[PDB]
């Protein structure tokens, strides 16, 4: 029952939402590319893998020249697109 | 399906209510914290906010005071922020001298009794705020350097 | 009024004791701020991947598959998934349970409505709960065993994070 | 301001005979801790590098505040703190510092209240009004003899405390 | 509040009357000047000094009058 | 300078607690009724 | 109406006699400075749990000194009352060593704390009719048994008691660092200090040698 | 006499509306009869949709209502306008127009007031009136 306004009840419908923008712009994502920012693999493999690698390095933060940050960055950006779009897309049609 | 109505059900009023000031999740917030959350004496929501405000008034103080390159700088830090919270008791103070008649009503904010016992729980709470972020910036070296005694 | 797992805190609202393994339990009154049905599908789906991973970790101790020796040598339990992502065998994983996973998204939008009970998804072939009774015995079961099992995972995988063993090997070499 | 019992009321009578009282007890003990040398390293003289600029003083030799007289101020900055939460946040039991604007005067006491020993208001006033005078007569005896207040009391004690 | 004054050079035009946004002044009985009709402002306290009444005014130099005096919250002008 | 703890003494009361306690007093007489 | 405990002062107005171990003792009127209900309940909660942990310290306070555990001297040596939490401390974190036991009290403690923070919220605002410190912990039955009506006396007198105790004994080993059996046996304890390391906070021993007359 | 019943016109609401000093101080109303809903601007901003029959507004000021009235008087034809003050007590004060006939047109029972007698060039110096309770105009 929550209320997005004073007396208007809407669904925000956020695991549909977040689960459905997630694989829609993850899947699409995983075309590979040979240039050295994503290094052979998808963007969001690329991403992923970046993640895990600045991880193996924790408290030293990712560097400037690091693609840790170009590839969340492009990563995030598309997906708060997916986000926005499948809120839109669902919320209003419904069908 | 509109998002934006007039607020309180009136068109005329100089307010719209909106998904920011009138959501679930703002309600939820806005009624639960210490000022307007219900069943508190003026008194234990001035010790709630005093003890907010108070704790994170000695950070800014000890990191970019004066004294930060010295050995006492958190030191410093903790009087500087306690000369700040005694300043702001003195605004909290003249305030409710010039804001308020004596009433018997005491326990609403908006009342004289009822302010000084929020000034007097604002002030037990921001020195005790302040003094518990000294002991825990004092004995953790973590604190000390923001995380760079990890690297 | 009162719990009966945390006895001197108040029985949360959105437990009624009507799902298997109710005993009051939650102190940070998280069924308050999400959806229990939610959390409930939540939890068997958490609970059933960390009882196959626990039985999985035994297993895999006990006994490799023909063939596997040769392509993962002698890694053991989180070595073999980075292997095994160069091989293949976790994409193929990774498909499949993905592609399951969407009729469970269809079937979470289903419980998410009211119209389904979390965690039910109608796979009784050999009809094992066929009495109310076995079923509800069954249930509680299956909540239980899913909950110690993942605090089994979290034990095997950490303990093996520390010694490099596994958890056979570390209940003989210890 | 004279409805709220400041100026020349009974109770800032009171309030400065407390403090005046405290004031004698406190120039006495540190009369007694400078004369035995219990003030660690008393004539150190603070270094601006280490506490900034406040602790310049523009003497004719090493320009800092020695460490006794910060020594001396951190001791009244306590009670000080201590003054102010109870100036705004009193006891309930506690006598307030600043009355409401409907409050009953304390009827002046006279020459001398009546003489009702122990710990009554009466004994207070007169030990209050005592020791301000106490503290007039002890500045003014430092003041017309060029002899420092601590030896002043040490003299007007006769040498008991060093 | 502001002080309004009509003197006896009036025509009684009433555009002055019309001009006012606040509803001060009105159109009195009178007996010097053709029209038979003098301005007058009753309701002075409603006044916020906009002086449109004398912009609106044709004789050579006014007939009617603003002095700005004391100011309330009506001829201050606050919604609030 | 002769009797040098005077600066250190005045220039902060004469500078924090004077103008503190005049703006105090002084918004206390104007917006009292 | 005047305290108890002390005849001629008044009673302070927020206690009612209903709780156990009140005799009239609060001078300072501190069960009075909150106007809420629930406040004098949560104090009684505090009390208690300092109470309890007092006791949970003062007894190990004694019996660390009579026996230690197998392998702990290896691990931390021969220190006995407040260099144990340092040296462990010392010895403890991701990098800096190999031991974690203060952070497992830390723990498992701050799991039970925080269940234990939402019982005192629930208790304060009047949610829940349950007395202050009580948890439900009775597995034995003993409210059920006989001359369990001044078991909640016994329970709050001992409980300052070890408070006042374990403050006694640690103030102790910072002075002699001795520990509570060593200290107890060798009654002139100024002439044979066991030497120990600084505590975790060596400022506040600074007054010992040039204010106070440090004869140890 | 002011109907409070009477229902106002339809606004989605705004931001221009009265503030805490028309609850705390004084409101003014404004009602108006209207042949059909039309379309009509709002004094704090925005269009409204007046209903056909009667309408009641509320302002903060009476400068705010007869500006409505000015719009609606020259672009819907409107009179029969009246505006009331409104305290926090529940008086309704009637405002306008006060007699029932507009300013601008001479009605009877209506005196003179702040009328002086002879021409603005008449009036007396400062220096003539200064420590003496006179008035400039004599
Ligand atoms: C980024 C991904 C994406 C995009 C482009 C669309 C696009 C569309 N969806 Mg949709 N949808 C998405 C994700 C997306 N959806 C997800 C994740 C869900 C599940 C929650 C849904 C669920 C959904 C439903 C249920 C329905 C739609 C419908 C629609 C169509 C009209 C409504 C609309 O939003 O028009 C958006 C208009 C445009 C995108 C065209 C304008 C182009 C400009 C430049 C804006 C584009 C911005 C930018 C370039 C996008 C970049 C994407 C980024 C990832 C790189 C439109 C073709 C409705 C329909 O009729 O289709 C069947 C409908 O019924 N969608
Ligand atoms: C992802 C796991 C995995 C991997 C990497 C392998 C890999 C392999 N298996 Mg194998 N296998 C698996 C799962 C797996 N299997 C499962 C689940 C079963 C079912 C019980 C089998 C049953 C099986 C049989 C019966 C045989 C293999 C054989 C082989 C090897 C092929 C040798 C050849 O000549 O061709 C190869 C290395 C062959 C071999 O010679 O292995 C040594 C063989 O005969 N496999
Ligand atoms: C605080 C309490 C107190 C104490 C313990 C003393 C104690 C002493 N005073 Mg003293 N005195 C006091 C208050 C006190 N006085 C006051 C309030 C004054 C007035 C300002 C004086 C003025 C005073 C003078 C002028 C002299 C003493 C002297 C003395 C010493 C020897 C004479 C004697 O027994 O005094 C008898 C008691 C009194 C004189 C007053 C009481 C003695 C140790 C004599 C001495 O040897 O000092 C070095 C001396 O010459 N006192
Ligand atoms: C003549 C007036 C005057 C005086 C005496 C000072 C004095 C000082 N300023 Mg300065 N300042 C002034 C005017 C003044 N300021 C004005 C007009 C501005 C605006 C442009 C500033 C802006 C300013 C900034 C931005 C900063 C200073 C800082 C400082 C401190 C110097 C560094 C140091 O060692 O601090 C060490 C500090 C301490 C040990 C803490 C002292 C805390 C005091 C004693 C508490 C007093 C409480 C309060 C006044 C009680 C009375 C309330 C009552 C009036 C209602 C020093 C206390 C710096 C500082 O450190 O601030 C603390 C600093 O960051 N000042
Ligand atoms: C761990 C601290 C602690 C706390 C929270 C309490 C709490 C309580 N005690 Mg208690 N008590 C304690 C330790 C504590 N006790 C110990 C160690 C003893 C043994 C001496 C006692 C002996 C005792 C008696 C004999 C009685 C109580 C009573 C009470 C209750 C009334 C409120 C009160 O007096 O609390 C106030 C005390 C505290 C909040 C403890 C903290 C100390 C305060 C905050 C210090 C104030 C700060 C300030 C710097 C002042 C210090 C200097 C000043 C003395 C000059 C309350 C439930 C009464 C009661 O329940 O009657 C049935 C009662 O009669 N207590
Ligand atoms: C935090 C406190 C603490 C610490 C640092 C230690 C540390 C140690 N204990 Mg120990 N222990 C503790 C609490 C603690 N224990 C408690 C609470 C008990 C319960 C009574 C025991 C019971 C215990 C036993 C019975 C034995 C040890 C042994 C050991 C040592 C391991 C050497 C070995 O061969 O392991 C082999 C032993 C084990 C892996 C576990 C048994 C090690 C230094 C062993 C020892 O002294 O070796 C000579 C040993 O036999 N401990
Ligand atoms: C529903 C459907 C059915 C299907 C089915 C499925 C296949 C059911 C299969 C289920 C299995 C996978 C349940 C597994 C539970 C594992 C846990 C409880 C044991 C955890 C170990 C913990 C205690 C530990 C560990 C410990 C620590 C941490 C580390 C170690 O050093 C030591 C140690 C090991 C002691 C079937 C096909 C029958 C048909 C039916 O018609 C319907
Ligand atoms: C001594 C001094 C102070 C003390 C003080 C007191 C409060 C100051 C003394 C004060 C009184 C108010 C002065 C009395 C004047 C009466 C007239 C002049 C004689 C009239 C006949 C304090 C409390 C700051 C502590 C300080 O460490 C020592
Ligand atoms: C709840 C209940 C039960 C529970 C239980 C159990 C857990 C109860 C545990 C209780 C503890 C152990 C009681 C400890 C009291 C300590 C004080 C009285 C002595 C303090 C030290 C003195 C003052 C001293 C000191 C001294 C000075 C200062 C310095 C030294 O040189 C000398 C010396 C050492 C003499 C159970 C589980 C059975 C079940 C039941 O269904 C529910
Ligand atoms: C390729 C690539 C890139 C890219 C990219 C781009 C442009 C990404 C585009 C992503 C798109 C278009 C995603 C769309 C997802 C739609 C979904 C999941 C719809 C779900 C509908 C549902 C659940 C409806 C359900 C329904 C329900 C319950 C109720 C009614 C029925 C129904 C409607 C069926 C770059 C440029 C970043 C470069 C990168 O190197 C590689
Ligand atoms: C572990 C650890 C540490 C630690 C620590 C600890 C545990 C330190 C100390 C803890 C505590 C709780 C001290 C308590 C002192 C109590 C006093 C003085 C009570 C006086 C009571 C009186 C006078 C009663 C009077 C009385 C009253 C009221 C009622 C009437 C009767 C009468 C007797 C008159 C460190 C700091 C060393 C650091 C290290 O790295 C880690
Ligand atoms: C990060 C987070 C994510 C993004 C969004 C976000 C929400 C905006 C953001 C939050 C930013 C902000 C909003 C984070 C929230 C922040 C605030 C500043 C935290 C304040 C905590 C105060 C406590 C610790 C002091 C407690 C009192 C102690 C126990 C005292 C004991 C004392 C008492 C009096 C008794 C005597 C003893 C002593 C010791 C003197």
């Amino acid at each position: 029952k929550f209320e997005v306004s004073d007396g208007t009840p809407y669904d925000l419908n956020v695991p549909l939402v977040g689960a459905a923008s997630f694989i829609g712009w993850v899947v699409p994502t995983l075309l590979p590319s040979q240039i050295p920012l994503y290094g052979g693999k998808g963007l969001s493999t690329a991403f992923f893998a970046s993640i895990g690698t600045n991880l193996a390095k924790f408290p030293a933060p990712p560097g400037m020249t690091d693609p840790f940050w170009l590839l969340c960055f492009i990563w995030h950006s598309g997906l708060f697109a997916t986000m926005i779009l499948g809120s839109i897309g669902y919320n209003g049609y419904a069908a | 399906s509109q998002f934006i109505k007039p607020y309180n059900d009136d068109p005329f009023v100089g307010n719209l209510a909106t998904p920011v000031s009138t959501s679930s999740f703002t309600k939820s917030l806005l009624s639960n914290l210490p000022a307007y959350r219900a069943g508190l004496s003026p008194l234990l929501r001035g010790v709630e906010i005093g003890l907010t405000h108070g704790y994170f008034l000695v950070g800014p103080f000890y990191k970019l005071g004066p004294l930060r390159n010295s050995d006492v700088a958190l030191l410093s830090g903790f009087f500087s922020a306690l000369g700040l919270i005694i300043i702001l008791v003195a605004c909290l103070t003249i305030y409710g001298v010039v804001s308020f008649e004596e009433t018997e009503a005491k326990d609403q904010l908006q009342t004289a009794k009822g302010w000084r016992q929020f000034t007097s729980g604002w002030l037990v709470g921001s020195v005790g705020g302040a003094s518990f972020a000294y002991i825990l910036i004092s004995n953790i070296p973590f604190l000390q350097t923001a995380g760079m005694s990890m690297l | 009024a009162m719990s009966d797992s945390v006895p001197f805190l108040k029985q949360p609202e959105a437990l009624d004791g009507s799902m298997a393994g109710d005993v009051g339990f939650d102190p940070l009154g998280f069924s308050s701020i999400g959806d229990i049905n939610f959390l409930r599908e939540a939890e068997l789906k958490h609970g059933r991947i960390a009882m196959l991973a626990a039985a999985g970790s035994i297993a895999q101790d006990i006994f490799t598959f023909p063939g596997v020796s040769k392509v993962v040598g002698t890694a053991k339990m989180t070595g073999v998934h980075d292997i095994l992502v160069k091989q293949g065998a976790m994409g193929q994983l990774l498909l499949w349970l993905s592609f399951l996973e969407v009729f469970g998204t269809i079937a979470l939008l289903e419980t998410l409505d009211g119209k389904r009970a979390p965690g039910d998804f109608k796979f009784d072939p050999l009809n094992f709960s066929k009495n109310p009774e076995t079923f509800k015995r069954y249930q509680l079961a299956e909540i239980k065993n899913g909950r110690l099992a993942m605090m089994g995972v979290g034990g095997m995988v950490h303990g093996y994070f520390i010694t490099g063993k596994g958890p056979l090997e570390l209940l003989g070499n210890f | 301001f004279g409805g709220r019992g400041l100026g020349v009321t009974v109770n800032a009578e009171r309030w400065n005979g407390r403090h005046a009282m405290f004031g004698i007890f406190a120039m006495v003990m540190t009369s007694y801790m400078k004369g035995h040398g219990l003030i660690p390293d008393a004539d150190k003289i603070l270094d601006v590098a280490q506490w900034g600029s406040l602790a310049s003083v523009w003497d004719g030799a090493g320009n800092g505040i020695s460490n006794e007289r910060a020594i001396i101020l951190i001791a009244h900055v306590h009670v000080l703190v201590v003054s102010v939460i109870a100036a705004v946040a009193p006891f309930g039991f506690q006598d307030t510092l600043v009355k409401e604007k409907g409050y009953t005067p304390e009827a002046p006491a006279g020459l001398i209240p009546p003489f009702k020993t122990g710990l009554t208001p009466e004994a207070e006033l007169i030990n209050g009004r005592l020791a301000m005078l106490g503290i007039i007569s002890i500045v003014t005896a430092s003041v017309f003899t060029g002899t420092p207040v601590v030896d002043t009391i040490n003299l007007g004690m006769g040498k008991i405390l060093y | 509040s502001h002080s309004v004054k009509v003197y006896d050079t009036c025509i009684g035009c009433t555009q002055c009357v019309r001009a006012c946004p606040c509803d001060v002044l009105e159109m009195v009985s009178w007996d010097g000047c053709k029209a038979g009709q003098i301005a007058s402002a009753p309701r002075t306290e409603d006044c916020i000094g906009c002086k449109r009444c004398e912009t609106a005014c044709p004789t050579d130099f006014l007939s009617v009058r603003v002095y700005l005096g004391g100011e309330t919250t009506r001829s201050m002008g606050l919604a609030y | 300078m002769t009797a040098a703890y005077l600066p250190s003494i005045l220039v902060p009361i004469i500078g924090l607690i004077f103008p503190g306690l005049v703006m105090a007093f002084a918004f206390i007489y104007i917006e009292q009724d | 109406a005047k305290s108890k405990a002390i005849p001629f002062l008044d009673a302070p107005p927020a206690l009612s006699e209903s709780m156990p171990g009140y005799v009239g003792f609060d001078p300072l009127w501190v069960s009075s400075m909150l106007p809420d209900a629930g406040y004098v309940k949560f104090l009684q909660e505090a009390e208690i749990k300092h109470g309890r942990v007092a006791m949970l310290a003062a007894a190990g306070a004694i019996v660390q000194d009579i026996f230690t555990f197998p392998g702990v001297t290896s691990v931390i040596g021969n220190v006995k009352m407040t260099s144990v939490h340092d040296t462990f401390l010392s010895m403890e974190g991701p990098g800096k060593g190999n031991q974690a036991a203060m952070h497992q009290l830390l723990l498992w403690l701050g799991i039970l704390e925080i269940a234990t923070s939402v019982a005192i919220i629930q208790s304060f605002k009047g949610e829940t009719n349950r007395a202050p410190g009580d948890f439900g912990f009775d597995p034995l039955g003993f409210s059920k048994k006989a001359g369990a009506e001044t078991m909640a006396l016994k329970e709050i007198k001992n409980g300052r008691l070890a408070m006042i105790g374990i403050g006694g004994m640690v103030h102790h080993y910072l002075l002699t660092g001795k520990g509570p059996l060593q200290f107890l046996g060798g009654i002139p304890n100024y002439k044979s200090c066991v030497s120990h390391p600084d505590s975790l906070l060596p400022w506040l021993i600074k007054p010992v040698g040039a204010v106070l007359p440090k004869i140890c | 006499t002011l109907n409070l019943q009477i229902p106002s016109p339809t606004f989605e609401g705004s931001t221009g509306g009265w503030l805490r000093a028309a609850e705390v101080e004084e409101k003014y109303a404004i009602t108006w009869t209207s042949p059909k809903e039309q379309v009509f601007e709002m004094p704090t901003g925005g269009a409204a949709i007046m209903r056909q029959g009667e309408n009641l507004l509320y302002l903060a000021r009476k400068e705010q209502c007869l500006a409505l009235a000015t719009q609606v008087k020259n672009s819907f034809k409107i009179t029969d306008y009246k505006v009331y003050r409104i305290f926090p007590s529940g008086e309704v004060q009637y405002l306008h127009p006060k007699d029932g006939v507009f300013p601008e047109k001479v009605n009877a029972g209506r005196v003179g007031v702040g009328n002086v007698s002879h021409s603005i060039g008449k009036n007396l110096n400062p220096a003539q009136i200064k420590f003496t309770s006179k008035s400039f105009n004599g």
